[PDB]
């Protein structure tokens, strides 16, 4: 029958069709798909001039710029996608006297507050409110592009005016006093939002003015420098994690006559005793194990004799500049009794490891140790955070040592020191790096312990109502304690629209337009103000993910306390149960809402849309939370730190070649050689590292050669070689500061896109494994529709 | 040429057309869909050299100004030329009162917010396609 | 009714209220900036 | 007739007395739930 085709169709087109059909048959594509593709091709080339060289040049780089379209994979409704993408592109764009000064301040402040009260309590019609919204939002946007602290204050005040307006409107004209069911839940949501507003106001106060304390130079004479004792308390950590801490301590740039390093062991392990004997540091193994780490430190204080005590965790390695950058203030302020240093984690956190964003997004704790403690510094409320700190022993002996009551002993002892009149200080430069939690369960547990301790301090010591303590200190401490009571409001927020969608209950009795015109400015201004203030500390919309991960596990213990090596990828079902339950509830709500959009009253058309967008936001948040709960592969014994240093390699025949170190770990290095000079996968190599102008040699064995990249494994080193290696790789006083300074800034829209992709990735992750089999089908359907829509944006 | 990559768009004239559309919606305009469409086609006419593009913009600026004046309900140039001497000879108080009555702050605010929205859109959503579509729709409605 | 009178005065004036709010924001920011500078200088000494 | 006078009071004042009634109902429900749990555990 090929003769008929040859006669009817010109042979070039016939050959093209036959070849395309054969290619799609070999790839499994349907013959009907090939026929439809050819029909579209011919109808286009006759109804669309594809001969234009402009479109040919666009097609030349179309694959690189738009790799989401495949010419060899036809799909139903392809021309609709082409038209939609084309429409998106065409749419898209390609001094004075005291009394007079006080009176002037009084009049200015009262006038400004009267104007703010008028702005807050002015009823509007929707158009007037919208104009007000656009104007104030534009003012915020303009002030955003203005570096400094005055702009931060302006944004704080503007946000406070907007939030006070929102709360005033909610408390005046949203509570519907008609129903007994549309009242209790509405007031519950109102109380949740009032708590959130209070937390926001106290946080704005806390970081209103970071102090930016600077190190004070030490005296030139080395005989005036004070004696420092370093404590390293260990209970069950392996020696491989404390060795680097001890080696970095032995290399601290402090006079060895005035530096004693102690290893505290609550396990009575003989390996630690022998290690202490070999390296020359002290050792204490108490017979009675009471009060845990606080008791260990107290027993150590019973023997140590030094002016200052510096507490280090097992995994935290100090830089050599730590004592020189810290001790200056203790000799300047006689009242000082505590100094704090940031906590940095070179190990990838569970979020960073699982979600694949390690060096892109900032760490969870760099907002606290980067901005919050600096804010607490101004009000003299910088509390002990466990490690990377120095305490003067004379004040610490008066208070009876480290507090032993709560599980968070550091905050308690800092609170006692502040209540006895002593001050505290904070230094911003990261001078010690530790290991992050190895799993989501560990993060949940440590946060639970911290929250339990903070609630215990709130119930027992009660910073609000105690003894001599400044009001700013009270506010800072109560804000830190309230931060851990946010689980219940988060649960309310995640389960609020399900009320109306499931059981008709008007939580907010206002038209959807007015809700959009009042709630939205609050959120927009809060996001902008935080993005300016906590700029290189936390990306936008990420705090909700952490909050929702913690909420279900922090709310029960906090409430009770108020009353009284990944071999294979897997999903932590036990940890992820609450997220899956909330996803099921929200999606059954969205099914009911889809029903109500048609079979419900027509007047409730925008309200259902508002509830549905709320449910969609909830689902994105919970999907990100689930995405956290899948553990990525981890077979590296030691974690690697990406640092670029020039180096050199020495062979046994005496040839030296230059190389660039790209990453280092406890027992290896990774280097890059321009051309793969001379190295094989078992040869011994001497590695030359420079610390300033001094060069150090370390024996290595080659483990992997993959072209330019070479992996090296460290040979058994002596103690001095260990110290030198730590001083050349880990305890460098430039790695952590530049690490924190290299964090990208906060882009709210890009952050939203990343979080949406993360939620989609989490849904796809759960589309593979399923605890309750039934959920499998639903998850697969959701992922299917979601990627179909993504292909049709 | 092979590409004719000279359809750069209306660029700043999108705000001009948006102002005209808003004034027409307000009801203060004697709109001329044909003249607006011809002016838009003149603005979108592809030109090879950039110098010719700049010259075309410079020539179209007074043409657009005159078209905007014509499409309004303000009096024609004859009255202005006949009453310029009288306006010059009038007292300052009457001129100030006329200026105050001529300026509407609501109109100024609407124009400013429209300009800000146009800036935001031209940063994210191009406007030439929308302006052309609206002009074509108006022309079709008027002719039919 | 004085609050009613004040509201009716600015019932449909969003531009004026935006100007007043910006003025209040700038002035309160200045006062807070002065106070926080004073407290910061006293804090670092 | 405590229910009659309670309803009359709620009709008189629907703002403060409504909140007070809701708080009292919540407290009574919590107390009754605790008592029932204790009795069942015995
Ligand atoms: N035999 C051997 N080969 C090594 C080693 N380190 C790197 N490679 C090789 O180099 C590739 C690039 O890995 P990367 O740059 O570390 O970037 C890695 C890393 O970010 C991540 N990754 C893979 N496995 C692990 C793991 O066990 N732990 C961690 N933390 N990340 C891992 O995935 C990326 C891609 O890794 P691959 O697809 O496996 O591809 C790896 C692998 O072929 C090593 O210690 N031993
Ligand atoms: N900084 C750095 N160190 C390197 C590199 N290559 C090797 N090492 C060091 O050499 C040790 C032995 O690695 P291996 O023999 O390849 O044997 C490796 C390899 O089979 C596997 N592995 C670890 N990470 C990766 C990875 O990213 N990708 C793959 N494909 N395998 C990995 O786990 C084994 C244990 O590795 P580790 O526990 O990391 O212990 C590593 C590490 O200390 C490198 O490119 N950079």
């Amino acid at each position: 029958m090929s003769i008929l085709t040859r006669w009817l169709l010109i042979p070039p087109v016939n050959a093209r069709l036959i070849g395309r059909y054969r290619d799609y048959r070999r790839h499994g594509a349907s013959a009907f798909s090939a026929t439809l593709g050819c029909f579209w091709m011919i109808l286009a080339w006759i109804f669309i001039p594809l001969e234009h060289p402009r479109w040919q040049r666009i097609r030349a780089e179309h694959k690189n710029l738009y790799p989401h379209i495949n010419a060899s994979r036809p799909r139903p409704l392809d021309p609709v996608r082409y038209l939609i993408q084309t429409c998106w592109l065409l749419i898209g764009a390609s001094h004075l006297s005291a009394g007079a000064r006080r009176l002037i301040l009084g009049i200015i402040v009262t006038f400004s507050l009267i104007l703010a009260l008028i702005c807050v309590t002015q009823p509007f019609n929707p158009l007037a409110q919208f104009i007000f919204l656009m104007l104030l939002w534009g003012v915020a946007l303009i002030v955003r592009r203005m570096p400094g602290r005055f702009s931060a204050l302006m944004l704080i005040v503007l946000s406070l005016t907007v939030s006070c307006r929102y709360i005033w409107w909610r408390y005046t004209s949203t509570l519907n006093w008609d129903d007994p069911v549309s009242l209790v839940c509405g007031l519950i949501l109102l109380f949740a939002e009032t708590y959130a507003w209070i937390v926001l106001v106290l946080g704005y106060f806390q970081v209103v003015w970071p102090l930016n304390r600077q190190p004070v130079p030490l005296p030139k004479d080395m005989s005036l420098w004070p004696s420092v004792d370093i404590f390293v308390p260990t209970y069950n950590e392996d020696l491989n994690v404390v060795k680097n801490t001890i080696y970095a301590s032995l290399g601290i740039d402090w006079p060895k006559d005035k530096l004693n390093i102690w290893i505290l062991d609550d396990g009575g392990r003989e390996e630690f005793r022998q290690f202490a004997q070999n390296v020359g540091v002290k050792y204490i193994a108490r017979t009675t194990h009471e009060h845990a780490k606080a008791g260990n430190i107290n027993n150590a204080l019973k023997y140590a004799k030094g002016e200052f005590v510096s507490i280090f965790d097992c995994d935290h390695v100090p830089t050599r500049s730590f004592l020189q950058m810290t001790m200056g203030w203790f000799l300047k302020e006689k009242q000082l009794a505590m100094m704090q240093t940031p906590h940095h984690f070179f190990s990838p956190d569970p979020f960073e490891r699982n979600l694949g964003r390690f060096r892109k997004t900032p760490n969870e704790g760099t907002l606290f140790y980067g901005l919050v403690q600096d804010g607490n510094d101004m009000w003299d409320a910088t509390f002990f955070c466990g490690s990377c700190a120095v305490i003067r022993r004379k004040p610490l002996d008066e208070i009876g040592g480290i507090a032993v009551e709560t599980v968070t002993e550091d905050a308690h002892t800092s609170l006692r020191l502040h209540r006895r009149g002593y001050t505290s200080a904070y230094m911003r430069i990261p001078q010690a790096a530790g290991l992050a939690t190895e799993s989501l369960s560990a993060h949940i547990g440590q946060r639970i312990r911290w929250a339990r301790g903070m609630v215990q301090i709130f119930r027992l010591d009660n910073p609000l109502t105690g003894k001599g303590l400044k009001f700013a200190q009270r506010l800072c401490y109560v804000n830190a304690m309230f931060h851990f009571l946010s689980g219940i409001p988060r649960l309310i927020f995640l389960t609020a629209p399900l009320a109306f969608l499931l059981l008709h209950a008007y939580i907010i009795y206002a038209p959807a337009l007015m809700i959009a015109l009042f709630v939205l400015p609050h959120m927009i201004h809060a996001s902008l103000t935080n993005s300016k203030i906590q700029g290189k500390y936390r990306h936008s919309f990420w705090s909700e993910i952490y909050e929702t991960v913690l909420a279900w596990y922090i709310a029960p213990p906090t409430l009770v306390a108020l009353i009284n090596l990944v071999e294979e990828e897997y999903v932590d079902w036990v940890i992820s149960r609450p997220y899956i339950f909330l996803v099921l509830l929200n999606l059954v709500g969205v099914a009911v809402g889809i029903w109500r959009y048609f079979y419900g009253p027509p007047t409730e058309m925008l309200t259902v849309v508002v509830s549905m967008v709320w449910v969609f936001y909830n689902l994105i948040v919970l999907g990100g939370a689930v995405a956290v709960s899948v553990e990525s592969k981890q077979v590296r014994r030691s974690h690697r730190v990406e640092m670029t240093m020039p180096a050199a390699i020495a062979r046994e025949d005496g040839h030296l070649f230059s190389c660039t170190v790209q990453d280092f770990s406890d027992g290896g290095l990774g280097i890059k050689i321009n051309g793969q000079a001379q190295i094989l996968e078992g040869q011994k190599v001497n590695l030359l590292l420079k610390r300033g102008q001094q060069e150090y040699v370390f024996p290595t064995q080659v483990a992997r050669v993959m072209g330019n990249e070479v992996g090296l494994k460290l040979m058994p080193l002596t103690t001095q070689q260990h110290i030198d290696f730590v001083q050349c790789t880990f305890a460098r006083a430039d790695t952590w500061a530049l690490w924190q300074d290299s964090y990208p800034e906060d882009k709210p829209l890009e952050s939203l896109l990343d979080i949406l992709k993360l939620g989609f990735r989490g849904y796809r992750h759960l589309a593979e494994f399923a605890p309750s089999s039934v959920k499998g089908i639903f998850r697969v359907l959701t992922s299917l529709v979601s990627w179909v829509v993504s292909f049709i944006p | 040429s092979s590409l004719w990559q000279y359809w750069r768009g209306l660029s700043g004239w999108n705000f001009y057309f948006l102002v005209k559309f808003g004034l027409l919606w307000a009801g203060y305009l004697n709109f001329h869909p044909l003249l607006n469409l011809v002016f838009a086609a003149f603005l979108l006419m592809p030109l090879p050299r950039y110098s010719l593009h700049r010259l075309r913009h410079w020539i179209a600026l007074p043409i657009g100004f005159a078209l905007f004046w014509h499409d309004t309900w303000l009096p024609g140039p004859e009255s202005i030329m006949s009453q310029g001497s009288q306006v010059a000879g009038f007292s300052t108080d009457y001129l100030i009162d006329l200026v105050t009555r001529f300026i509407n702050w609501q109109m100024i605010g609407a124009i400013f917010v429209l300009l800000v929205a146009w800036l935001f859109l031209s940063q994210w959503i191009r406007i030439t396609v929308f302006v052309v579509a609206i002009l074509l729709w108006l022309n079709v409605l008027t002719l039919a | 009714p004085w609050f009613e009178r004040l509201w009716y005065a600015l019932a449909n004036h969003p531009i004026l209220l935006a100007v007043l709010a910006a003025i209040s924001v700038i002035l309160l920011a200045w006062v807070l900036w002065r106070l926080l500078r004073i407290i910061s200088r006293r804090r670092l000494n």
